[PDB]
């Protein structure tokens, strides 16, 4: 189905020519324009008073990355690399070796955040919830080198904030 | 006839003006070219699923799915 | 004692023009749902003086000639600021009279700023924006002058004061609102407003910079200062002139937000496209209603005293 | 002496940074979050940031978007052409370094090989407001300026 | 002397503001034919020759005042429709397109 | 590893906003994929801007352009 | 007349911040003179005020804290002086506050909460966090070619 | 039970789409008719 968007003829009697010229000569839709613009003057704006004032977020949010412990405090991540194969920008880095109690732990995970696609791919390649993208997006830097996080870096990340990112997780983990 | 060498992201148009009339143009693109169709070939299908939000990127979700028809 | 009242002046109407760029961001913002400058002071006060002490500590950045590269601006500004000398607000600084005539005559001069600074731009394509920008202001030129002639007809003189004693009972807005449309839009087009802002368009497709800014909102602000006296004429009252002065500004400053709430409604013009507005449409009304206003004076027998 | 020179460092400052006029290089994706931070929302207006400055008249350049080595010699000719103080803010991941390409053979690995960088804005692209959050941030750091402090103990 | 006052503060005050302008403390220790349109070229004279037919036109308020106004209104109207035949001579012999 | 694609081609193609959008899409049977070319709609309009633009003026160049809906993420690629 | 209205309402504002000291200081500090209902207060200074008659975006703000981890921030105010525990209910990632839905208590979470640090000596340096991979062959310390 | 996004039983209200500018102001003669009027009244 289809419908003409700019086929009509105009009438050509008399009083519509007379209108016609009235609107080239009297700029009358020129000033119904001028109305528009004029009704926006009195409206309340859209603006928001940032950084007092922040735009709504929803708890899938994909920000800053993080390590994530267990509630004892060991960490989650056991270094199967899953989130490095999967990383579509290859912005992840682990080592991993056998920790001095025998545990499977990671001795390096660095992610470039400046190689980073920030799509959470790694958050859902993930089986123990280990690595997560947090709900942080305010992590600017002045150099290029801060943005190249290495493991300490994450799981200070992770005790900074996971606060707040387990109780996003608490709202989301049902969709996922 | 003037040259003018200069006349979304960033296009160089090569013009050719006569007075006000235009007689050519000749875009010059590849000033976002970033090699993607290469990149894909070293990524799973999975993998390659971001790059299509980033081609036409007013269009997102509708470039994801003619990617995800095709596979 | 008359130094003093030229820098009574000077001075207000480079506050004037700052406060304007703070008025139009503000008042664009609004008709664009959204709010402008208010964090630089309470309701952005302050922005026009940070913008101010920016441009003039920023590095000034060869030109095809120092002379022209340096009397371009002086001109523009200094012209600018001569064009209010005879404004009677409601009494002039100078009292002329041949006011009127003298305004078209220093008008007609500003357009030796742009084509000097085409000139020392040392650029090709720079005096060819130049030169298309002086063809526009030239071609309304032609109709400002002959609607301004058209409307004295009803005064009787090109004293700028006669004017007022010409509206004492109606504003020539009434028998002359035909003139009054196609000279509002000439002002447009003449101060290189939009929809005629075709050389800030047409480009893109510190301290000097700041003066030919000042010059140029001058020149808006003195241009729907002239339209209010021209076609919106104050009453004056001899022993109460502050009350001429308040409800003559108001009007003004009306006029002045109606350019800015023009800019925010309308996309350009071509430039051919505004060549035929004016050679095309303008000139050939203007024309007929010149022989309009001179002949109805004299068969009304309305003709106006000579002095 | 230290009064005064502390007190007009105290006021260039507050105008610059009351005043930053911004030349955006809106390569590709994170222009258009550039253009939500000037949208109603955000108005970037309001911080004395205005929308669309010549790049003559720019106090900061915002590359948002992909550096492609074809286009990377005019983006280091438009900054040589920006008067001083100058600034740049380097916005997403292909800005910063790369990103989603930063393997390709097309494509500048970072601007700042190009140009020298004061701000990374991480993300790709980074939401309006982490943008807003990355100017605000440069406007501290021009707050930190002590040009006149410095001259004087020269 | 009122008007050469104001025209000499006028014009001295944008000098200094210019003088400024160039020169602030900076802290720092380190003739062909331009591609000629002939179009352009008939604007501007047009334009010269439509303002020589107004600067006849300027005395006209004054002329209302004459007692020979059955002359002066014929002459006026002379002046103002040769004005428009101008216009339409350069209208109809294409002085007014700006295409080709 | 990801899931393996039985070996083939195929064309597919929607209705993008911009036009017809699609993907040349080579699988060799593996997990990545061989080829993938991008078909852009605004590829092949912006090859006839200079078709388009003919007996028109400078600034028409712009409207011309902005008729098109030309974003050079999938122009370039 | 409604004008009449709209004016007393300026002024409520007026003893709604303090007095005429405190309304020039939120209109200086935040560019915003509206009177909320206090919602909390956290250990750093940061005030949060909701008014659910305002339009989404605008119901919730933060009045920060003037000084916070030994930075005065009279002046300078950031978006990540925030903690954690308010960023979810500011941004509206949930709709109860921390007063009323308190987070899970961990001995690792961090007790104190930092803004960003970026062009302070506390900024970030990144490292490799792994041990040197080959050991060099120490040579014998007695002559004896 | 299941519970998952959902329209409400019974859908929701209608939702407009068509083109909606409303004609105002005069006709072309009564148009003119105001603008010559007050001419004549100016020029009277
Ligand atoms: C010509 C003289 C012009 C004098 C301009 C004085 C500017 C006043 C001012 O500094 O604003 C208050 C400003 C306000 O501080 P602010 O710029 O940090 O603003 C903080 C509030 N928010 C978060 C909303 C931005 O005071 C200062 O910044 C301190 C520096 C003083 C600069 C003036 C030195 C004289
Ligand atoms: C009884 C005896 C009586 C004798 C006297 C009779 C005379 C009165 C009757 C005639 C009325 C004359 C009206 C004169 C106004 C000028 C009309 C005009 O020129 O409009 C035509 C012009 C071009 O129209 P267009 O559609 O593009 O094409 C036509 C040609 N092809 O279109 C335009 O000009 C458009 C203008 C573009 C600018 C847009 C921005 C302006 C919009 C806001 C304007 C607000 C009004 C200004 C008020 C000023 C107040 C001081
Ligand atoms: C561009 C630079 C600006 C140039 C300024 C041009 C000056 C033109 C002024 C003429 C205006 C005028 O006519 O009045 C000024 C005055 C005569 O006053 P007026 O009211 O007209 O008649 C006498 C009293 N009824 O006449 C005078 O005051 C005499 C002034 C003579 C000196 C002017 C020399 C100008 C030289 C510029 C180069
Ligand atoms: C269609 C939209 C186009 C937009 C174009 C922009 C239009 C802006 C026009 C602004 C002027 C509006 C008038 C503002 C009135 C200001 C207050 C005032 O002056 O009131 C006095 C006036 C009657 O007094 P008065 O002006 O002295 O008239 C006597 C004749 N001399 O009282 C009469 O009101
Ligand atoms: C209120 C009205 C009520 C209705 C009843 C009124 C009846 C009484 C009025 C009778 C007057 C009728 C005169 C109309 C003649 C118009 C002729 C014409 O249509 O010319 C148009 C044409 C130019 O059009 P163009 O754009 O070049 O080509 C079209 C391609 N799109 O051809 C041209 O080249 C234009 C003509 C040449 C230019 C002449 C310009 C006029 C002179 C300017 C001054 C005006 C007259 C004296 C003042
Ligand atoms: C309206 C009245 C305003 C009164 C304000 C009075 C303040 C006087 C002190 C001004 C200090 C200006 O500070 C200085 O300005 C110049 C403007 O080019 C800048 O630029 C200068 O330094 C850079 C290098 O740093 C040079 O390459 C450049 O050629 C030079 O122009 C400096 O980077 C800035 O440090
Ligand atoms: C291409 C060339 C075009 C040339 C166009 C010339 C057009 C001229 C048209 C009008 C000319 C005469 O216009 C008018 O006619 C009437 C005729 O009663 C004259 O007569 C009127 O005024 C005179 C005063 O002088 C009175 O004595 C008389 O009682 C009165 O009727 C007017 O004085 C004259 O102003
Ligand atoms: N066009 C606008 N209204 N805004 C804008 N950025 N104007 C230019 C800013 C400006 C220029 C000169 C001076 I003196 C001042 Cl005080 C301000
Ligand atoms: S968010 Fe995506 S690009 Fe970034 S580290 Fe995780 S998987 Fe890699
Ligand atoms: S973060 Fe998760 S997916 Fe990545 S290596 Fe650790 S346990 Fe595996
Ligand atoms: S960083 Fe992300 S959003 Fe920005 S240009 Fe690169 S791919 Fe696009």
């Amino acid at each position: 189905t289809y419908k003409y968007v700019n086929l009509r003829e105009p009438s050509m009697d008399m009083k519509s020519v007379t209108d016609r010229a009235a609107q080239t000569l009297l700029w009358t839709e020129l000033i119904r324009g001028l109305g528009m613009t004029l009704s926006y003057l009195f409206r309340e704006p859209a603006t928001i008073n940032y950084p007092f004032e922040k735009g709504p977020l929803s708890p899938r949010f994909r920000g800053e990355h993080a390590l994530r412990r267990y509630p004892s405090g060991e960490e989650r991540c056991i270094a199967c690399k899953l989130c490095e194969a999967v990383c579509p920008a290859q912005a992840i880095t682990i080592e991993a070796e056998p920790r001095a109690d025998g545990s499977r732990r990671t001795t390096r995970y660095d992610i470039d955040m400046t190689k980073c696609i920030y799509c959470g791919f790694c958050q859902e390649a993930c089986p123990v919830d280990a690595i997560v993208e947090g709900p942080n997006f305010e992590f600017s830097t002045e150099t290029h080198e801060e943005l190249l996080y290495n493991k300490e870096k994450l799981l200070n990340n992770g005790d900074k904030w996971e606060a707040e990112i387990a109780a996003n997780i608490q709202a989301d983990y049902l969709y996922r | 006839n003037l040259t003018l060498n200069f006349g979304h992201g960033v296009l160089r148009l090569v013009m050719e003006l006569s007075g006000e009339m235009v007689r050519k143009c000749d875009p010059h693109i590849g000033l976002l070219h970033r090699g993607t169709e290469k990149l894909i070939e070293y990524k799973t299908y999975l993998q390659a699923l971001p790059y299509f939000d980033r081609l036409d990127y007013v269009s997102m979700m509708c470039n994801e799915q003619a990617y995800s028809l095709a596979v | 004692m008359f130094m003093i009242n030229i820098l009574m002046l000077i001075i207000p109407i480079l506050l004037a023009v700052a406060f304007l760029t703070l008025v139009e961001r503000k008042v664009l913002g609004y008709m664009q749902l959204r709010k402008g400058p208010n964090v630089v002071g309470p309701y952005g006060l302050l922005q026009p003086i940070a913008d101010a002490i920016k441009l003039f500590i920023k590095e000034p950045l060869a030109t095809s000639s120092a002379s022209m590269f340096i009397l371009a601006p002086i001109m523009a500004l200094g012209l600018a600021l001569t064009m209010w000398i005879p404004l009677p607000m409601p009494y002039p600084l100078i009292n002329m009279n041949l006011g009127v005539l003298f305004m078209l005559a220093m008008s007609s001069l500003a357009v030796y700023s742009i084509l000097w600074s085409g000139w020392a731009s040392n650029s090709k394509y720079a005096l060819i924006g130049a030169l298309r920008a002086v063809a526009q202001t030239i071609s309304y030129e032609v109709t400002l002058a002959i609607i301004l002639l058209s409307v004295l007809l009803m005064s009787g003189s090109f004293t700028l004061s006669t004017l007022i004693t010409t509206q004492e009972q109606m504003w020539l807005i009434l028998p002359a609102w035909p003139l009054a449309m196609m000279w509002f839009i000439s002002t447009l087009a003449e101060t290189n407003r939009a929809p005629f802002d075709l050389t800030e368009g047409e480009s893109e497709l510190a301290g000097p910079f700041a003066l030919f800014f000042m010059a140029e909102y001058a020149n808006i602000i003195m241009m729907n200062i002239f339209t209010a006296i021209l076609f919106l004429g104050t009453s004056h009252n001899p022993h109460m002139p502050e009350l001429y002065t308040i409800n003559f500004t108001i009007k003004s400053l009306l006029l002045t937000m109606s350019f800015l709430w023009i800019r925010a409604s309308y996309p350009r013009f071509r430039y051919d496209q505004l060549m035929h507005l004016l050679w095309k449409n303008f000139l050939p009304l203007t024309l007929a209603l010149c022989m309009w206003h001179v002949s109805l004076p004299i068969l009304t027998s309305g003709i106006p005293p000579q002095t | 002496g230290e009064y005064v020179v502390a007190k007009l460092d105290d006021l260039i400052n507050w105008a610059r940074r009351s005043s930053l006029w911004p030349m955006t290089f809106g390569l590709a994706c994170c222009a258009v979050e550039m253009m939500h931070m000037a949208a109603p929302r955000y108005d970037m207006d309001r911080f004395g940031v205005v929308f669309r400055a010549s790049p003559r008249q720019s106090d900061v350049m915002i590359v948002a978007g992909t550096l492609t080595n074809k286009m990377a010699p005019a983006l280091r000719k438009v900054y040589d052409q920006m008067p001083e103080p100058r600034y740049v803010v380097s916005m997403g991941s292909c800005a910063n370094g790369g990103g989603y390409y930063h393997y390709s053979y097309s494509v500048v690995r970072g601007c700042d090989r190009i140009v020298p960088v004061d701000i990374y804005v991480p993300g790709c692209p980074p939401t309006a407001e982490a943008l807003l959050y990355g100017i605000l941030q440069l406007q501290k750091k021009i707050k930190r300026e002590k040009r006149l402090r410095i001259w004087y103990r020269r | 002397m009122n008007l050469m006052l104001a025209l000499l503060t006028n014009f001295t005050l944008a000098t200094l503001l210019v003088i400024i302008a160039f020169w602030l403390p900076q802290l720092n220790v380190y003739s062909a034919r331009l591609p000629f349109s002939m179009k352009f070229f008939l604007v501007a004279i047009t334009f010269l020759l439509f303002d020589l037919e107004i600067a006849l036109l300027l005395p006209l308020p004054w002329a209302s005042q004459t007692a020979n106004l059955n002359t002066m209104l014929t002459m006026a109207l002379f002046l103002i429709i040769l004005l428009a035949v101008s216009l339409a001579y350069e209208w109809t012999q294409k002085g007014l397109e700006w295409t080709e | 590893e990801g899931y393996q694609v039985p070996p083939g081609a195929t064309y597919t193609a929607i209705e993008a906003p911009k036009g017809e959008f699609g993907v040349y899409l080579v699988s060799d049977g593996s997990s990545r994929p061989y080829r993938c070319k991008i078909k852009a709609p605004g590829f092949a309009h912006l090859a006839g801007l200079d078709k388009m633009s003919k007996g028109h003026m400078l600034a028409d160049v712009v409207a011309i352009i902005g008729t098109q809906d030309i974003v050079f993420g999938e122009v370039d690629r | 007349m409604e004008l009449l209205q709209v004016l007393k309402r300026g002024l409520q504002q007026v003893s709604g911040h303090g007095g005429l000291r405190g309304y020039l200081r939120v209109l200086f500090r935040a560019n915003d003179v509206r009177v909320g209902t206090l919602v909390g207060e956290d250990k750093y200074g940061n005030k949060y005020y909701e008014d659910n008659k305002q339009f989404f975006g605008r119901h919730r703000w933060v009045i920060y804290t003037t000084e916070m981890n030994g930075k005065n921030t009279f002046w300078d105010v950031d978006g990540s002086m925030v903690p954690p525990e308010w960023h979810r209910w500011l941004h509206c990632m949930t709709d109860d506050p921390p007063t009323v839905k308190p987070p899970t208590a961990r001995k690792f979470i961090w007790t104190n909460h930092k803004f960003n640090l970026s062009g302070t000596p506390q900024q970030y340096v990144p490292y490799s966090t792994t041990r040197k991979k080959i050991q060099e062959w120490v040579p014998p310390s007695t002559p004896y070619k | 039970k299941v519970k998952q996004d959902m329209p409400p039983v019974g859908g929701y209200g209608p939702i407009d789409y068509k083109r909606n500018l409303p004609r105002r102001g005069l006709s072309g003669y009564s148009m003119f008719a105001v603008g010559i009027g007050a001419l004549l009244f100016g020029y009277w």
